[PDB]
């Protein structure tokens, strides 16, 4: 019989699965999205600046409603 | 890999071994003197202790010595049993050597797989003599005792 | 002789060597194929490239699909 | 997968006496097997044999319960 | 690899579309901030031996440049009247302050 | 980066705290003259035992450095390959590796690792 | 917002640290069980329920066991190396790839080379602190093994690096989006197993700690708490290489359980070697390092460099 | 098969006379074996396979054994079916005992019977050889089958007659079984 | 703050360096110095590429020689002095509080990290090492790399000529 080994491997693979799902859950709950905007590139960083400056929370994205409601002319 | 006993005083340069002085004698148990003080029958197990990996072959050596002095001969059935167990010990010893050697090099799996089968053979020694190792089964007038019935067959499957 | 001798002694090196010769040949094929299309008026340009009309680069811009 | 093996598990686990009476047996003996009551000892022990297993496993003992 | 090149180029093509809008909203703040930055350089050295805004006590920092040549101030100068909180907010963004 | 720096400092502090904690959790024993000797299979250690430094291990590590630096030279090929001129990048890189092989194969015929000692 | 970013980054690092530590400590059982069945043994099934709490049991023993510190004044220097080794074996994890941003860590391959390099200093000073010729030979043999293999390790990396077109590890996922990458670079996988196995000092390349040749190599003069840290450090190392094998060759599918199935299988494969192979000699390994692997890696470098040139030609 | 390299007569088998061919199929075979570690793959798959064999560990102390009726273990001084001591102090057991682990002092009990006063065995000198029981003329002393007699103190091992008699009483049933099995055969 | 703290740590270790005389203690001191200098140059650079590089060459491989041949050990281990440590801690702290005091900006370098470049710069939106390491391979400044590799080849010819004195 070989189920004998399954307890271990099942436990290890479980523990190593945790952290990502921990990261996902903590993100989608405690930010508003599951993914934190990656900032490897200059353009990503400046866009991050642009977002972070428009509102304190980049992840609290501003939809198209942020456009001025109208121009009289 | 030093048998637990051996003590090599080595002088090395780099990693190579230049002078290798082995100090045999970390085990010496004054067995020549003790053998002298006791009787031939009493002296018999001493030989089984010596080269303890070879159980029966050691005894057969001593028993042949006495038989040559006493000018005696054993019956065929005793000869065949001696021959049988001489070779069973041969398989035991060579497993021991191979298994120890495999660990010397660092392979565990061979040693364990063979030491499974070493258990079956020792059980056979246990069946005939009553001791796992260190039987007293070979004696000057032939083997100490007859064999239990069916031990022939069990030997057959084990060899099988 | 030497042929089987090496292929019997150092098989990994013989196999590796044949790999290296393969790579360089196709590498030269790569360079040749590269300059068949002139390889320098590359289809997609890093940054924001702009040309005034009639600029010799502008005259050269590929009008192809990709 | 479970080629009439989960069935055998059901036999030993259920007729043991439930989750508790399978776990405590397992917890104590570090294995759970099926045999027949060869004979009840004078001192509360219970002996079980089953030729299905091999000589190492052929015969075995469940010590007296009061020995925790 | 064709698929990898496919999407990367799409990023770069979407990339170029966006960029001018950032530059446009960038220029206004640069000129706005420079106006203010010169104002303070004027208003802080009111009582200084010979201070001359945009120069070092007379002679211009740059001369070969024709007149009405705008030279972007070095980052430190651009932040010459700023706190660390402002300074780090842009400088230490690779490092994620 | 400093996000990395702080995390490493935090880990190292937690690491030393754990080992510091185990140092108090483990029971003490009155010291012994012999309990604190070098282990030599149970027979008295010889004189100082400081190994000779007449050996080759520096020589191997020197081969390491040469190849370790050469590795440094060839690391950036990954990125520049998209930008650099292709002839120069092609030939220049190819002769790097080619010279390495020839150095290696010439050196096998030398066989320098099969030292007499 | 911004401080949301930082708080999570620290939570993830901390959360990963406890998991990787508890995993490797708990993984030790899987070695003991699995090796127990390679050999015809039954392996630990005694403590708890089927030997599950066996590794916790082990830690309790060690931390209770005293610290038989070596000669009088070595206290610190002997107490340093275990810290400075377990630190590397853990902190090396932070570069591992996620789609869920833990870091924007670029140059991840370089960082891999660096951390895998720093193991030499830990083992060497550890032996030096011990001050016992047995421990000292182990360190030197350990140092030579690691240092020799790094040479091949670097060039092997570059083949993958070229094949992905950047040093950012994450691109391994994009390039494996259709078909796994082992089936392209099969020989590299065998070589990479050997390189990884050499780094973590497991057998067949078991010279550093070893047995039956050196008593425990550098480890011989280590008391409990130090020994536990070294022993945990090695297993954090064996897991990480198993992860790196998985992310390179076998899909890099971080957000798919099958990736974690692959982690266990590879770490199992390491054991599967442990109970099968015998050990090498010193010199034969150095032949295998320089005269065999370096040649191998250079050929593929010269092979794939041309291939990507041809690939660039086509597009 | 390749030819030999040394011609062999009977009564021997050379284990290396087989030649390593130079045929191209033969070299390429070996080369492919080294380039892709076929031999390692064979051994690798063996150990995978051999997971699927059931381990042979006895679940000691629950499962246990096997031994044989002749097993030489704990010593015991038997008693007649009436309950009388079998030993008569013939002192052969001491005279033969290779380790000289037996000490005996005998006198006359008030009934006038030849019986022991002190009968001592040191199972830190005994070798469990069984020469004592093979010599005893009335089967007074026997290598009982118990073997889990482990003590925390060395003094506890030196048995005297009282301890030995107790073991005989404790183990009498099993010893009776073995002797019924082996007396006519021993 | 990180930059000037890193100056402070380098200063303190430098004072450690000039005191220590045991070769391991010195070689240990170099090890710390190298991490610190790698950190520092990284901060003022466009990226940490060069920092990773010189780390693995200088420290990772080449300080192995220094420690290894300086494994002379003095024949005995350290007699560590908690006093120079305490002074090291003491000198570090009030340097550190001064670092908290010192002018936030003016006490910083002026070099232009990738972030501290202007947004308009169209060149800055490439791979961080692409444009820096370009002319190490593109003509006519690439032959010098060929000189480097042959220099290293010749270096090995030299080492086997010096390290081969009759043994
Ligand atoms: C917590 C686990 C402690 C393990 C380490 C240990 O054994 O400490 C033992 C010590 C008392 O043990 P003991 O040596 O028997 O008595 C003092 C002798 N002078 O423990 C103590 O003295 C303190 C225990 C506090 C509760
Ligand atoms: C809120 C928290 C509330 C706490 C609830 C209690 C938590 C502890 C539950 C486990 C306690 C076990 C008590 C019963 C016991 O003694 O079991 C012993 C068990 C088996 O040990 P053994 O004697 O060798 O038998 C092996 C049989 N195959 O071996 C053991 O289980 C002993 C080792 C247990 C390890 C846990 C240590 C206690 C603290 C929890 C860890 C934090
Ligand atoms: S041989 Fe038997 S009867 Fe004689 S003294 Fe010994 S135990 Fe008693
Ligand atoms: S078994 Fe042998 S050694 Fe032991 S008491 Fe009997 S005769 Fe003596």
């Amino acid at each position: 019989m070989w189920f004998e080994i399954l307890p271990g491997a099942v436990i290890i693979t479980t523990l190593l699965s945790v952290p990502i799902y921990a990261m996902y859950g903590l993100d989608k709950l405690m930010i508003g999205n599951a993914f934190r905007r990656n900032m490897d590139e200059r353009f990503s960083r400046v866009m991050y600046q642009r977002d972070f400056r428009l509102t304190d929370n980049p992840y609290k994205m501003n939809g198209l409603d942020a456009i001025p409601d109208e121009k009289t002319n | 890999a030093a048998h637990g006993v051996l003590r090599l005083v080595l002088e090395l340069d780099g990693e190579t071994v230049m002078r290798a002085d082995p100090h045999i004698g970390l085990l010496h148990r004054g067995t020549e003197k003790l053998i002298e003080y006791k009787t031939y029958t009493q002296a018999l197990p001493y030989f089984d202790r010596l080269d303890y990996v070879s159980m029966m072959c050691n005894e057969q050596c001593y028993s042949l010595a006495v038989e040559k002095l006493l000018n005696i001969d054993v019956p065929l059935r005793a000869k065949y049993i001696r021959t049988l167990f001489a070779e069973i010990t041969r398989i035991l010893n060579h497993i021991m050597a191979v298994g120890t050697h495999a660990l010397d090099v660092g392979a565990l799996t061979p040693f364990f797989w063979l030491f499974e089968e070493r258990e079956k053979m020792m059980e056979f020694y246990e069946r005939v003599s009553g001791a796992r190792m260190h039987a007293a089964y070979i004696r000057p007038g032939g083997v100490s005792l007859d064999m239990p019935l069916g031990l022939m067959d069990d030997i057959y499957e084990f060899a099988s | 002789s030497l042929l089987k001798r090496a292929w019997n002694e150092i098989p990994d090196i013989v196999g590796g060597s044949a790999l290296a010769l393969a790579g360089i040949v196709m590498a030269t094929i790569g360079v040749a194929n590269y300059y068949a299309k002139d390889g320098d008026n590359r289809r997609y340009k890093l940054g924001y490239v702009v040309y005034r009309h009639d600029d010799p680069r502008a005259l050269k811009v590929r009008n192809d699909e990709d | 997968l479970g080629i009439n093996r989960l069935t055998k598990l059901f036999q030993m686990v259920r007729e043991a006496g439930g989750l508790k009476q399978a776990y405590l047996k397992l917890y104590r003996n570090d294995d759970l097997k099926i045999g027949t009551l060869v004979g009840i000892d004078k001192y509360g022990n219970k002996y079980f044999e089953n030729p299905y297993y091999f000589y190492g496993r052929n015969r075995w003992i469940e010590f007296a319960p009061h020995v925790n | 690899a064709k698929k990898v090149k496919r999407d990367e180029i799409e990023m770069r093509s979407a990339q170029n579309v966006i960029f001018p809008i950032l530059v446009a909203e960038r220029d206004r703040e640069f000129l706005r901030q420079l106006r203010r930055n010169r104002d303070e350089e004027a208003e802080l050295m009111k009582n200084v031996p010979g201070w001359e805004v945009g120069t070092w006590y007379g002679e211009p920092v740059f001369k070969t440049l024709p007149e009405d040549t705008l030279v972007t101030p070095i980052f430190k100068e651009f932040y010459a009247h700023s706190d660390w909180k402002s300074y780090a907010k842009r400088a230490h963004l690779k490092l994620w302050s | 980066m400093f996000s990395i720096i702080f995390i490493a400092l935090l880990i190292l502090l937690i690491t030393t705290i754990v080992m510091f904690l185990a140092s108090i959790l483990s029971k003490k024993a009155l010291i012994d003259r012999e309990k604190s000797s070098p282990f030599e299979c149970g027979f008295d250690p010889k004189s100082s035992s400081r190994l000779p430094f007449s050996l080759r291990f520096f020589l191997i590590t020197i081969i390491f450095l040469i190849f370790d630096v050469e590795i440094a030279l060839i690391l950036p090929m990954i990125i520049i390959m998209k930008y650099s001129n292709i002839m120069i990048w092609t030939i220049t890189s190819i002769i790097f590796i080619l010279i390495l092989l020839i150095g290696l194969y010439h050196e096998w015929n030398q066989g320098m690792l099969n030292w007499s000692n | 917002m911004f401080y949301m970013e930082f708080i999570l980054s620290l939570i993830g690092s901390l959360l990963l640290i406890i998991c990787v530590l508890v995993s490797v400590a708990f993984l030790t059982l899987l070695e003991r069980k699995v090796l127990g069945y390679i050999q015809i043994r039954k392996g630990p099934n005694k403590v708890g329920l089927m030997g599950i709490p066996q590794p916790f049991c082990d830690a309790i023993k060690l931390f209770t066991k005293e610290q038989t510190y070596p000669l009088l004044s070595n206290y610190l220097s002997y107490y340093i190396s275990p810290i400075f080794s377990l630190f590397l074996s853990l902190f090396v994890w932070m570069c591992m790839p996620f789609f869920v941003k833990l870091y924007s860590f670029n140059l991840g391959g370089l960082f891999f080379l660096c951390c895998t390099s720093l193991g030499v200093y830990t083992v060497m000073v550890a032996g030096w602190s011990s001050n016992s010729n047995y421990a000292l030979l182990g360190g030197l043999r350990a140092v030579a093994q690691t240092i020799s293999y790094e040479v091949s390790l670097a060039l092997i990396l570059l083949s993958f690096i070229f094949l992905i077109g950047s040093y950012n590890m994450i691109y391994f996922f994009f390039y494996q989006v259709y078909m796994w990458f082992l089936i392209i670079l099969f020989p590299m996988a065998l070589v990479w197993v050997s390189i990884s196995l050499a780094e973590t000092n497991r057998t067949p390349f078991d010279f550093a700690e070893g047995e039956s040749e050196l008593v425990s190599g550098f480890n011989v003069e280590y008391s409990s708490g130090g020994f536990a840290l070294i022993f945990m450090a090695e297993y954090a190392s064996i897991l990480f290489m198993s992860m790196l094998f998985c992310v390179i060759f076998l899909g890099c599918d971080v957000f798919n359980l099958l990736f974690y199935m692959k982690l266990t299988f590879i770490s199992f494969v390491f054991i599967w070697v442990r109970g099968t192979l015998p050990r090498f000699r010193y010199d034969k390994l150095m032949y295998l390092a320089w005269k065999c692997f370096l040649s191998f890696s250079l050929n593929y470098l010269l092979f794939f460099i041309g291939f990507k040139i041809l690939l660039f030609s086509l597009l | 098969e390749p030819k030999d390299i040394v011609e062999v007569p009977k009564g021997y088998v050379y284990v290396n006379n087989k030649e390593l061919s130079m045929e191209f199929a033969d070299i390429t075979d070996r080369a492919a074996s080294t380039m892709f570690f076929g031999e390692l793959l064979r051994g690798f798959a063996v150990t995978l396979a051999h997971i699927f064999k059931e381990p042979a560990t006895i679940n000691y102390p629950f499962e246990k054994g096997p031994l044989s009726p002749r097993f030489r273990g704990e010593h015991a001084l038997r008693r007649y079916p009436s309950g009388e001591e079998r030993c008569i102090a013939c002192k052969l057991c001491e005279a033969i005992c290779p380790a000289q682990a037996i000490t005996i002092e005998a006198e006359e009990r008030a009934d006038g019977s030849r019986r022991t006063t002190r009968y001592d065995i040191d199972m830190t000198k005994c070798i469990y050889c069984g020469f004592c029981q093979e010599a005893c003329p009335v089967d007074a002393i026997v290598e009982g089958p118990n073997f889990e007699f482990s003590t925390e103190t060395h003094e506890e091992l030196l048995y005297n007659k009282e301890k030995l008699l107790c073991n005989g009483d404790k183990w009498e049933s099993e010893i009776a079984s073995n002797l019924q099995a082996d007396h006519l055969y021993r | 703050m990180i930059q000037l703290m890193l100056y402070s740590l380098i200063i303190t270790t430098s004072i450690i360096f000039l005191n220590m005389i045991h070769p391991l203690a010195l070689g240990l001191t170099l090890l710390i110095q190298t991490i610190f200098v790698c950190l520092l140059t990284g901060l003022m650079t466009k990226s940490f590429w060069y920092s990773y590089i010189l780390f693995l060459i200088f420290l990772g491989g080449m300080l192995v020689l220094f420690i290894y041949v300086t494994s002379l050990a003095s024949n005995e281990m350290f007699n560590l002095s908690m006093k120079l440590t305490l002074f090291s801690s003491l000198i570090l702290i009030f340097m550190l509080i001064l670092s908290f005091i010192m002018d936030k900006t003016s006490s910083s370098l002026f070099l232009m990290n990738n972030d501290m470049q202007s947004i308009i710069n169209m060149n800055s939106y490439f791979m961080e090492n692409s444009l820096s390491l370009n002319k190490l391979y593109n003509f006519p400044t690439n032959f010098i790399t060929i000189l480097l590799m042959n220099y290293l080849l010749i270096t090995l010819i030299v080492i086997v000529k010096i390290t081969k004195l009759f043994k």
